[PDB]
């Protein structure tokens, strides 16, 4: 058991408003969600984006030369 | 005898004519439902 000293104030469940913070600061959710994450998901969607651009043009261009 | 001795020697009250259940009315108390922890693991016995 580790030693805690803390105080903690809590309010009862039927206090409070339950649903309204979901949509609350809500500019600041969308601005702190893009910018720590915009590296994570650029790492994920380039290669795979990527690769199957380059496929469709491998696709393209071999299919264009083997006509007549 | 107490009441002569009352009345003869609390004279200097104030005389402001206000119930203190206007007091009340006017500054009524509610509960909310709450709890507050004072957490310290050093004392011996816990009491709520
Ligand atoms: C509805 C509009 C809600 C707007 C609102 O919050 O109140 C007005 C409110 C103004 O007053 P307020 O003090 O802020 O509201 C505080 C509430 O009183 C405080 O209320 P609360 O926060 O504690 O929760 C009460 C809640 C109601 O509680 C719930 O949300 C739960 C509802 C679940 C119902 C499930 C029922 C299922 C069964 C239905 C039975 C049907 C027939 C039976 C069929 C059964 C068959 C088996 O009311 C709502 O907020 C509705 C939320 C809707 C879901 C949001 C989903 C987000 C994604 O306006 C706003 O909060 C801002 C509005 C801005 C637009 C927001 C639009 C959000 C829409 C999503
Ligand atoms: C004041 C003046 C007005 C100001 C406001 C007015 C503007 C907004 C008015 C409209 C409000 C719309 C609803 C509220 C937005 C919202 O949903 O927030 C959730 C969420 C809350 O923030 P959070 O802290 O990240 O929530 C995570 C917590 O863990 C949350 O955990 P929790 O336990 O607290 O809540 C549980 C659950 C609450 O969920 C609900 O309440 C139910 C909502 C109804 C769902 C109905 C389902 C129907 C399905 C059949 C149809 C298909 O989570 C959510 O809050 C929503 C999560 C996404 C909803 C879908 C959940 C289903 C599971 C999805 C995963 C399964 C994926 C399957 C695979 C898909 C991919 C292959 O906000 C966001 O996710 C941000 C993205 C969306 C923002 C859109 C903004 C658009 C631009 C608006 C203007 C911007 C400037 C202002
Ligand atoms: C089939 C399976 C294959 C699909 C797998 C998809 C899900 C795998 C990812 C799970 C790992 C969890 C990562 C996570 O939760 O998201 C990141 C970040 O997520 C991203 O960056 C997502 C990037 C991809 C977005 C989608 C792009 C388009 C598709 C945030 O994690 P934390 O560091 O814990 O952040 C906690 C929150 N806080 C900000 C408050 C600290």
């Amino acid at each position: 058991p580790v030693k805690l000293k803390a105080v903690v104030y809590a309010l009862s469940p039927f206090q409070q408003k339950i649903m309204t913070g979901l949509w609350k600061d809500l500019p600041e959710k969308i601005h702190h969600k893009v910018s720590e994450n915009w590296i994570s998901a650029t790492l994920l969607v380039t290669p795979v984006v990527g690769t199957y651009w380059y496929a469709q043009y491998f696709k393209e261009q071999e299919k264009l030369e083997h006509r007549f | 005898e107490v009441v002569e001795q009352v009345k003869k020697l609390f004279t200097k009250l104030s005389s402001d004519p206000t119930t203190t259940s206007q007091l009340v009315a006017n500054e009524p108390a509610s509960f909310t439902g709450s709890e507050v922890r004072m957490i310290d693991d050093d004392l011996p016995l816990a009491q709520f």
